RNA sequence: GGUGAAAUUCUUGGAUUUAUUGAAGACUAACUACUGCGAAAGCAUUUGCCAAGGACGUUUUCAUUAAUCAAGAACGAAAGUUAGGGGAUCGAAGAUGAUCAGAUACCGUCGUAGUCUUAACCAUAAACUAUGCCGACUAGGGAUCGGGUGGUGUUUUUUUAAUGACCCACUCGGCACCUUACGAGAAAUCAAAGUCUUUGGGUUCUGGGGGGAGUAUGGUCGCAAGGCUGAAACUUAAAGGAAUUG
RNA sequence: AAUUAUUGCUCUUCAACGAGGAAUUCCUAGUAAGCGCAAGUCAUCAGCUUGCGUUGAUUACGUCCCUGCCCUUUGUACACAC
RNA sequence: UCCGAUAUAGCGUAACGGCUAUCACAUCACGCUUUCACCGUGGAGACCGGGGUUCGACUCCCCGUAUCGGAGCCA
């Protein structure tokens, strides 16, 4: 529900897509 | 709560009041009633020297008790034991204080509180911190309800009060200054100077505290107790 | 044994959490013109005389 | 004509302290708390427990030589509630009956000039 | 929708109020939004003045009182049989009872 | 000691408590307000120094030098980051005692980072009055803050004066408040959210049903955390606002 | 038709119960309480019920303290309505 | 080998030689809540073992049992 934790959840996934992508470039 | 202690000794009877002796506190000469109270201490044993443990006690007593009359009812006075001999141990001035309920009565809203302190020393090498408190008052025939001060009267009032306290201490060593607070004469002087700035009711000055002392001067103390 | 006979002039009303205490403005029989309020347990009418072991306990008033 | 002590009644919540000392305050007489007279671990601050504790202080005063007392009522103070506990009044109430003479009742609750911080967090104590 | 014109508080022209702590739960609350109530009772109590005065040296000297100012948060104030709730019309009333 | 009740915990090695001191760091109570200052964030102990600011008074001076603003720039709560100092309280994390069917939550006791400071980043907030700035006009009323004007007014100096504080009247500027609706609005409400179909005073920014989505990608800034800019595919007939009765 | 005695009568047998703990029911005047009678169900069987009469107190003449319910205010993202 | 310490309901725990021994938890029942939790009311459960002292031992002395700590070793 809470938009505070969907912002937090997305930010933690921003880290993952940014860290898994560094393995290529 | 009674049967709750689990362990009383980390490792694993004689009544003490029969071993104690009673004295009587003597107030300085600048007080109406020399009789103050009564204390306790063990006998002067071969190692403890119970006269020594009784040397530095500090007792606080109301000024109404010392002066008899109940006008000076709040006015807490602290007396410090300086010399003991012949079971009439002698005490000297140690500081004056206000009762909490008196201080809280004066502080009411819709009026300005003014405070002022100085660190002026006396002629007998005593060092004190005089505190002064005052409250703005609503002049007669006033309509508005608060009557605050304009934050420049306060600076002028605080400058006037600080100047008065320093001058009124230099020259008064211990005795006349103690006999200056008892008859409430300093505050009457404060009102006279500040009556041209702002009304300022309730100029009961404040508590006073000692900071440091010179050499004992045993003869000076004996000059008070006759 | 100080015993005071006091005669009531007014029944203020019931009081207490469970409504078992009555408030009464009661005058003293002797030394008239000095009165007191006293909690009363049982039923009382106007101009009834009471017995006291304390004369000047002022019961609290709900006002 | 009177031997005067200082009551120094400290009645916080969860307990109540009453212990009379000498005028100088360095020699104490018969310190008994509210948790010494009842075994509940919950009625330590109760008015009944303080009533029993006050009588013991007053009783032991007679055999020592204290016939009058100066009352100094105290709350926890500091950053805590600063209000007297439930047993503060009963302790003062009870010792008057034993025969001690009262004088110069005064509140000695320590009050700060906006001191450090109060425990509980920003959102208080959630209940 | 807006429920109050002041909306909780007395902040018009400050922007910040330097909050104080509640007395029951110790919750942060701005000073203006606080619900300050003053409690000034006698030290002993209203009905106990005999037993202290009956056994009192310095007869009827002052019988002094205790002064302290209490701050509650809105949650603690409502729960404590205080300003609890008023109807929509009576919410506008500001005068004390 | 703590709690609704407890327990973890400290205690005959003297805990809690009382008294006399000493140290450290933080904070600035009560006074404290429908009160003040600041562009906002914000700012509450005394004093000294430095520079700054509004309003008022003005028969002083200049003379249209102005309003709003892409780009660009200064400041920017808390949290967070880098490096020293400090590190008392409280205390994300963590450890424990409970409660619970479970409780890595609420509650209790500890407790690092942090909380304070110096130098440097960050550039965010329900950063809200959810109400851009400037200008003019439209109903009354009292209160208050600052400045000014007048009154043989009151009080105190040396009865007396100039003063200081008050009282009355007026005026400028300000934080606000009360009543009403010619007026507005969907209403709640609003002296502006009024002078808008009888539609045009000047100007900047932003929105175009709801999700996907402030997401993906590309730039740019940042030590990092992240900030700014910012879709499409796809999916849907409702989401949403204010009030009424239950 | 009575055997797990339908009930009535006689004799003998003569058990807990020494006034009842935490709780909880009913009750304001002929009311409570004591006592019995008629009817109901019945071929037989009242320790039940519906009514009736005899004797017949104390304590209130109030309160919202506990419990239950009603009204108002209040919040709502419920309307098949917690 | 010596010295010292420990040994009570299903768990923990304290003992005055004038009592086959209190408690909180676990349960037996009855309670109070729409219901589930908290809370209340009366029991059953116990002294490591064996001897001696004693008008009267859980409790005072001796031995053994199991555990723990510290000390020393010419068959």
């Amino acid at each position: 529900m809470r938009a505070k934790w969907r912002k937090k959840r997305t930010r933690r996934l921003k880290r993952k897509r940014r860290k898994v992508r560094a393995r290529s470039k | 709560a009674v049967g709750k202690n689990k362990r009383l000794s980390k490792g694993k009877v004689v009544d003490p009041f029969t071993r104690k002796e009673w004295f009587d506190i003597k107030a300085p000469s600048t007080f109406e009633n020399r009789n103050v109270g009564k204390t306790l201490v063990n006998k002067s044993t071969g190692l403890k020297s119970a006269s020594d443990a009784l040397k530095g006690r500090v007792v606080e007593v109301c000024l109404a008790d010392l002066q008899g009359s109940e006008d000076h009812s709040f006015r807490k006075i602290k007396l410090r034991v300086d010399e003991v001999q012949g079971k009439n141990l002698l005490t000297n001035f140690h500081g004056m204080d206000f009762t909490t309920d008196k201080l809280r009565s004066m502080v009411r809203k819709w009026q300005t509180l003014i405070e002022a302190n100085v660190t002026v020393k006396t002629s007998d090498d005593y060092v004190l911190r005089i505190f002064a408190i005052a409250f703005t008052r609503k002049q007669a025939n006033q309509v508005k309800r608060h009557s605050y001060a304009q934050s420049s009267h306060i600076r002028a009032i605080r400058k006037v009060i600080s100047e008065i306290l320093t001058k009124e201490v230099q020259g008064s060593t211990l005795a006349q200054l103690t006999s200056k607070l008892i008859p409430e004469v300093i505050n009457k002087e404060i009102e006279n100077a500040t009556k041209d700035i702002f009304p300022l009711q309730n100029i009961h000055v404040r508590k006073v505290k000692l900071l440091k002392q010179p050499k004992f001067d045993v003869g000076a103390l004996m000059a008070l107790h006759g | 044994t100080p015993v005071t006979l006091a005669k009531v002039i007014k029944v203020l009303g019931r009081t207490g959490s469970r409504g078992g205490v009555t408030q009464v403005r009661v005058e003293f029989l002797e030394d008239t013109s000095r009165t007191i309020v006293r909690n009363v347990k049982g039923p009382v009418r106007e101009n009834d005389i009471l017995v006291l072991m304390e004369s000047e306990r002022e019961a609290r008033r709900l006002r | 004509s009177q031997v005067f002590g200082v009551a120094r009644i400290y009645a916080s919540f969860n307990d109540t302290f009453v212990h009379v000392t000498d005028l100088s305050g360095k020699e104490t007489i018969a310190r008994v708390t509210g948790g010494m007279k009842v075994k509940a671990d919950r009625d330590e601050s109760s008015p009944y427990a303080a009533m029993l504790a006050a009588q013991d202080v007053a009783a032991k005063c007679k055999e020592v030589g204290i016939t009058a007392v100066h009352v100094k009522i105290r709350a926890t103070g500091g950053t805590r509630t600063k209000t007297p506990g439930p047993g503060g009044q009963a302790a003062l109430r009870a010792l008057a009956r034993s025969g001690l003479r009262i004088g110069r009742i005064e509140d000695v609750t320590p009050v700060p000039s906006d001191s450090t911080r109060k425990k509980g967090g920003r959102r208080g104590r959630r209940l | 929708p807006k429920k109050r014109a002041s909306n909780g508080r007395n902040k018009k022209g400050r922007g910040h109020v330097k909050p104080v702590r509640c007395v029951n739960c110790s919750k942060s609350i701005p000073k203006d939004k606080a619900i300050k109530r003053m409690a000034i009772r006698n030290i002993v109590e209203a009905a106990a003045v005999r037993d202290l005065s009956e056994a009192s040296v310095y007869p009827e000297y002052a019988l002094p009182k205790t002064y302290n100012k209490l701050h509650y948060c809105v949650s603690c104030a409502i729960h404590a049989r205080i300003v609890r709730v008023r109807s929509r019309e009576d919410r506008k009333n500001r005068a004390p009872p």
